[PDB]
């Protein structure tokens, strides 16, 4: 022990302890060869390693599955929809993309919430054919009338109960005639007389069954008095993919 | 990255197919202006780089210039004994023998004959009978690229030798693409035999010290600790 | 010995931790690459800049990353791995350090405004597992910018190029969604 106590404590004079001694100098040992090794070298990486590895783990992961992919782009949609091989697998991975990508506003389930639409369902928007489909994914996606003077509070009113018959039958007679004669001026241009919808729009068909959005007089009464005015992003800067998520969305219905 | 040879390491025996491709390349090309005079032709048979035919050996010795002779002068039929040719002067280079050496050597040759480009925007005219290179560093370079103090601002400097090689300048049998890039390494591995042409050897035989002479050591070792033993047991 | 001098100890205690410090950061102020911004980038616009702070004092960070690795992973699922370049102007740095939620940092355009607005003002409404706090306050509280010009100004004077212009030209929520919506735009537009 030595000589000095500090309150109590003393301390004694002892060695290190060998084994620390060598951790100790492994440690250091190691660190210089890391250091030779890295960035000051190591081979397999031309030129000096760095984050660079990003590019061969891309690279090789492109050998593996770039045949996968690229065959699939030769197929059309439809084709890559159909066939279990491409087909099915561009389900359950082209449903594997769709969980990561897609899921968030469209469902896990891909049948959509208010505000976005149910991919499982029969109905859409844009045009359920695959090229509408695969156009909607990559190049990605309803006017105000409470504002233009002639629409006004009331003819909003009546316009939104109108179109609820067109959907169905609720019952409000000036809600009714008021907005079927608004309707043909107007809304029909875009959503048709008797609501089939144009496609080529995205607008919707009046004409529908109960659906996720919101059928009610008074949110009907908002989307008329405000408009819509929705948006699904393009995947083409985010996103081969696209292809097989439209064929994984087509295969979806049926 | 630094695109790394084969024989770039404790093993790496010369891929040889790598040799008889930079060999239908320098004697198409190189040879035009270079020569390999510290070079015997019957070297392309002898192991541990182009292990080629004799026969064709002899065929292409016979189908080079025509060395006259020693004893009497009269022009010969070129035989393998012989050495490669020597390209002298009149718009000629040095020889080749050992050019992978008095240079990490064939990274110098690679990265040479890879860069010609154009001249850069601070001489765009350039020289007459001169051309660029941007890894050479033995030559001149103009009043309008050096600095305040005669040194040049370019990475390289003005070589003699014109590009030697375009897009695809000759083909390959076994079935390569024949870029200027595999050309190039497939040159100066040639060259880097012509250099060092007993490599395997070299490394074969650093092997079999290495483990004899860690073996002696560890006896030895082992011999000392036991004699110096009475004497270093109470401490 | 020193074991006896206080000062010998106290100064050979400074000079021992400050190498680190020295060897590690001075360098950095240094190196263009960290300096270097992407060539396309400009400044935070006056609302993104508000909505950043934003971000700042409701604690996004303590659940939000921004900064991609290099892993292909992690590549496919959020973008092209972050640079130095695209945080230069990050006064302080959001990169995060935990991903509660995913990583933040290239939100270009992933996700539409709206959808922005109705998950920050429930996200169980949205993403009904989400463990992500309501923010519906972003709504209620409006935006003065009194200090939008001297928070700019701050910035330029620590180098960031406002304009004298931009300075002059400067709801929460809105605000917000500004900024998340230019993460990592910087990049890919360039
Ligand atoms: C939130 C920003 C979304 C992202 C993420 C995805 N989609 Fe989307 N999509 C979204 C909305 C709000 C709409 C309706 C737009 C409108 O007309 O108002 C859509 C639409 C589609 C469609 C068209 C459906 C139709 O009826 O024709 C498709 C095919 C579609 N979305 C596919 C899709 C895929 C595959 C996605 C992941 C890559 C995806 N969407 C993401 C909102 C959002
Ligand atoms: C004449 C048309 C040439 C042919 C074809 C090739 N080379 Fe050459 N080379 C030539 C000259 C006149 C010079 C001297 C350049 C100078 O400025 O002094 C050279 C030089 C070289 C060198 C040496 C470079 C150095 O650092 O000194 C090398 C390594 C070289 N050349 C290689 C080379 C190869 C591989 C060729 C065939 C692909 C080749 N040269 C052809 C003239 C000519
Ligand atoms: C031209 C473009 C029009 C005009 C003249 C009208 N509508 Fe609308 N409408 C249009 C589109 C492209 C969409 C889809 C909006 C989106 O998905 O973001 C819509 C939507 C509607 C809806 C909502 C359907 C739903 O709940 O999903 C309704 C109820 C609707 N439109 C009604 C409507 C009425 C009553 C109109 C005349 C006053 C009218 N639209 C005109 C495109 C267009
Ligand atoms: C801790 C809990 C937090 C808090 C403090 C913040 N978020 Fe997030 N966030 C969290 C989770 C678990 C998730 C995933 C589930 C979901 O999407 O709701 C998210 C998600 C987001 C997203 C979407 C990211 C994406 O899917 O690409 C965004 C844009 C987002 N959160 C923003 C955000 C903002 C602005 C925050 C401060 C108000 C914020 N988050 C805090 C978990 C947490």
């Amino acid at each position: 022990t030595t000589g000095h106590s500090w309150d109590g404590i003393e301390e004694l004079n002892t060695p290190l302890p060998r084994w620390w001694l060598w951790t100790f100098y492994a440690t250091i040992v190691w660190g210089v060869a890391y250091s030779i090794a890295m960035p000051a070298a190591t081979p397999g990486i031309l030129g000096s390693s760095t984050r660079a590895d990003v590019e061969k783990d891309i690279a090789k992961f492109a050998e593996m599955n770039k045949a996968v992919e690229d065959k699939l782009v030769a197929t059309d949609l439809t084709a890559i929809a159909a066939d279990p091989e491409l087909v099915t697998y561009t389900r359950n991975a082209g449903a594997a993309v769709f969980r990561t990508w897609c899921a968030q506003c469209h469902g896990a389930g891909a049948g959509g919430n208010t505000g976005f639409p149910s991919l499982l369902d029969g109905d859409w928007l844009h045009g359920g054919s695959i090229e509408t489909i695969y156009t909607n994914i990559k190049h990605g996606i309803m006017p105000a009338h409470l504002t233009d003077e002639l629409l006004e509070p009331a003819q909003i009113d009546d316009v939104v109960q109108y179109v609820l018959k067109i959907s169905g039958q609720p019952a409000d007679e000036a809600r009714a005639t008021a907005g079927q004669q608004v309707f043909a001026d107007n809304c029909v241009s875009c959503h048709g007389e008797d609501a089939k919808g144009m496609v080529e729009m995205g607008a919707p068909n009046l004409t529908d069954g109960i659906w996720l959005y919101g059928g009610d007089a008074n949110t009907i009464t908002t989307t008329i008095q405000l408009g819509r005015g929705g948006v699904m992003p393009s995947w083409s800067w985010a996103a081969a993919q696209i292809r097989a998520v439209a064929s994984y969305v087509h295969s979806l219905g049926g | 990255p630094d695109h790394a040879f084969s024989f770039e390491g404790i093993f790496g025996k010369y891929d040889q197919a790598q040799l008889r491709r930079g060999f239908q390349v320098y004697n198409e090309v190189c040879s035009a202006c270079h020569g390999m005079k510290f070079v015997p032709i019957r070297t392309l048979a002898d192991d541990g780089g182009p292990q080629l035919d004799p026969t064709f050996v002899r065929e292409y010795a016979a189908g080079l210039d025509t060395i006259i002779d020693k004893d009497s002068g009269e022009e010969r039929d070129r035989k393998e004994t012989d050495m490669f040719p020597t390209r002298v002067g009149d718009g000629m280079g040095p020889d080749l023998s050992v050019m992978a050496k008095a240079r990490g050597g064939p990274e110098y040759i690679y990265n040479y004959v890879i860069g010609f480009e154009e001249n850069p925007e601070c001489a765009p005219e350039g020289i007459d009978g001169y051309y660029y290179n941007k890894t050479f560093q033995i030559g001149g370079v103009p009043d309008t690229c050096k600095d305040a103090a005669g040194v040049k601002i370019t990475h390289g400097s003005w070589a003699r030798m014109p590009p030697p090689l375009v897009d695809d300048q000759v083909t390959y049998e076994d079935g390569t693409p024949a870029t200027v890039d595999q050309m190039a390494q497939d040159v100066s591995a040639f060259l880097m035999w012509a250099a060092e042409p007993k490599l395997v050897a070299r490394k074969q035989m650093g092997l079999v010290a290495m483990v004899m002479l860690g073996l002696l050591s560890v006896m030895l070792y082992l011999t000392n600790k036991r004699l110096w033993a009475p004497y270093k047991g109470h401490k | 010995v020193l074991e006896k001098n206080a000062t010998l100890l106290l100064i050979f205690a400074f000079l021992v931790v400050t190498i680190g410090g020295i060897v590690e950061i001075a360098p950095l102020f240094y190196l263009e690459n960290t300096i270097e911004k992407v060539e396309g980038m400009r400044p935070y616009t006056p609302l993104e800049l508000t909505g950043r702070d934003i971000y700042i004092r409701e604690g996004c960070y303590v659940c939000h990353s921004q900064m991609i690795r290099p892993m292909r992973d992690e590549v496919e699922r959020y973008g092209h791995y972050s640079l130095a370049a695209e945080s230069m102007y990050d006064h302080p740095f959001q990169w995060g350090s935990k991903r509660t939620g995913p990583d933040l940092a290239r939100v270009g355009g992933r996700y539409s405004d709206a959808w922005h607005v109705e998950h920050l003002s429930n996200p169980q409404s949205v993403v009904p597992e989400s463990v992500m706090p309501s923010y519906s306050y972003l709504a209620n509280v409006p935006l003065d910018s009194t200090w939008i010009e001297d928070r700019v100004s701050t910035d330029a004077l620590v180098g960031v190029p406002y304009s004298a212009e931009m300075i002059a030209a400067a709801t929460e929520m809105d605000a917000l969604v500004a900024y998340l919506q230019v993460l990592g735009t910087m990049v890919d537009f360039s």
